[PDB]
């Protein structure tokens, strides 16, 4: 019960809850997946100091989130009581939308079941709807826990504005800060953390952590991001994080100057 | 009756004349004529005996919230409008009651500048909009007509904001219900065009917006949680 799987039958019933648990629980880790990247922009060069994030909006305008998982935890590290992690699983249709082959191929590996995400999954324009005014997000005294994460708020940006991603890198962050006031990406604080790299699952077991629940999925996946955060900040930031100095800056993305995406 | 009259009218006499240019003035008058201590009074002066009737100042009255820019006033405000409010929703209604009616109106607006205007939402621990607009539609025309104009006036206040602006899918979410509302055979003639006014404002196509199919659940009206009496 550490990890609540959420479909469409359960996603009115589950938001009660995750309403009342980010009062208390104000500490959001999060990770998503999705069918990887199809494509290179049409007239952009990588020389060009804002291609990767030209890069992420072109792929993700283009294909569709299959999972977010989101773990809460407060000031100290602590969970709620029962579950502390929600797997979103979204209408995903293998027959009708795009993908990249391999993608699918390590999804399906790691356990999701496209056929019940064909059938029984979450709208994601209903799912914005009630995320818009669950206190989640565009609220302040909200922190944001992730990991090599451009992507991953491109499809909350694109989920919560219903809209394509802004043309420009700029205007994205603007949008952003919005919904998003304060996101610290692990990945990118790694970068002050001698020794520290790699992947997440690397980076993992460098920090001797133990993962509960199913790899390369959202849900577990979002709740290691979390165990990897407040490890790393006791044991390289003693404690506290300088907002000034790593809030809202995402890895491989114009903010805070080296891949945005997530290569496996 | 609220305060005691001689700091009654030193509060009066501050948005008592109002401006844009003794904005900034009025702004320091009350900083220091008043204590720290009267701010939720003030609040409350301020939401129930200014923005609830004089709804042609409530630019005026934003503006002053700016100007002032202090987040605990600031917060406030909101509690004491969302009080306002529920006392309103929660009230013995007739068809008398029209003072009533505009006064919920008028807080409706109020709150959704001092809210949506600004980028931030409608809690759904706070108000949950979509259920009241259900909730009215199975008690009665009275409630309707309690509740549409009032949610339309909070919605005027999305147009003005990047995030909730259209196509915001919170934002559509509740217009969508409306225009399943409009769809209704015998909803009030006043209603249909209220509704349809508030589409012009966000300049919207009626037509376009997407009714679903809500008001004949049935099952989910019976199990609304009440926010009306
Ligand atoms: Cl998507
Ligand atoms: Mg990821
Ligand atoms: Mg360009
Ligand atoms: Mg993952």
């Amino acid at each position: 019960q550490r990890i609540c799987e959420v479909w469409a039958c359960n996603l009115d019933e589950e938001m009660k809850k995750i309403r009342q648990v980010i009062r208390k629980y104000n500490y959001v880790a999060m990770d998503t997946e999705f069918p990887g990247v199809v494509a290179r922009p049409i007239g952009e060069f990588r020389s060009n100091a804002d291609y990767q994030y030209q890069l992420l909006r072109c792929n993700v305008d283009l294909l569709k989130i299959i999972q977010l998982g989101l773990t809460f935890m407060n000031e100290q590290g602590e969970y709620p009581p029962g579950t502390s992690t929600w797997q979103f699983n979204f209408k995903f249709n293998l027959t009708e939308d795009m993908y990249a082959q391999d993608s699918i191929e390590l999804l399906t590996t790691s356990g999701i079941q496209f056929k019940k995400h064909e059938e029984e999954g979450i709208e994601t324009q209903y799912f914005a709807e009630l995320l818009m005014t669950s206190g989640v997000v565009l609220c302040e005294g909200v922190k944001w826990l992730s990991f090599h994460s451009g992507y991953d708020f491109g499809y909350l940006i694109k989920i919560l504005t219903n809209s394509n991603l802004p043309e420009e890198e700029l205007d994205f962050f603007e949008i952003l800060r919005l919904f998003f006031p304060v996101i610290y990406d692990v990945k990118y604080l790694m970068k002050s953390c001698k020794n520290l790299k790699g992947g997440l699952q690397e980076v993992a077991e460098q920090l001797e952590l133990e993962r509960i629940g199913p790899q390369h999925q959202a849900g577990s996946d979002s709740l290691l991001t979390g165990m990897a955060f407040f490890k790393m900040r006791e044991m390289f930031f003693e404690d506290h994080i300088d907002d000034a100095k790593y809030c809202g800056h995402l890895y491989g993305l114009g903010s805070g100057s080296g891949n945005a995406y997530e290569e496996e | 009756h609220m305060l005691e009259e001689n700091i009654q009218e030193k509060i009066a006499f501050i948005f008592n004349n109002l401006s844009q240019s003794n904005m900034t003035q009025k702004v320091e008058e009350l900083k220091e004529t008043v204590k720290e201590e009267f701010m939720p009074w003030v609040s409350q002066y301020l939401v129930m005996k200014r923005v609830s009737i004089e709804p042609n100042f409530h630019s005026l009255y934003s503006n002053f919230l700016d100007t002032l820019k202090n987040p605990e006033f600031n917060k406030m405000v909101l509690n004491e409008t969302y009080r306002n409010i529920k006392v309103l929703l929660t009230s013995d209604k007739a068809a008398a009651n029209f003072s009533d009616r505009s006064l919920l109106k008028n807080l409706g607006h109020w709150l959704g500048m001092i809210t949506l205007a600004k980028n931030k939402p409608i809690l759904h621990t706070d108000l949950d909009v979509k259920s009241l607009l259900l909730e009215a539609y199975v008690k009665g025309q009275q409630e309707l007509l309690y509740v549409v104009p009032f949610v339309a006036k909070v919605l005027e206040s999305s147009i003005r904001s990047v995030v909730f602006r259209p196509p915001n899918p919170w934002t559509m979410a509740i217009m969508n219900v409306l225009a399943e509302l409009h769809q209704e055979h015998d909803l009030k003639l006043n209603l249909k065009f209220e509704i349809e006014v508030l589409c012009k404002n966000l300049a919207l196509d009626i037509n376009e917006l997407k009714p679903g199919n809500l008001l004949k659940d049935k099952d989910r009206l019976k199990n609304l949680d009440e926010q009306l009496s």
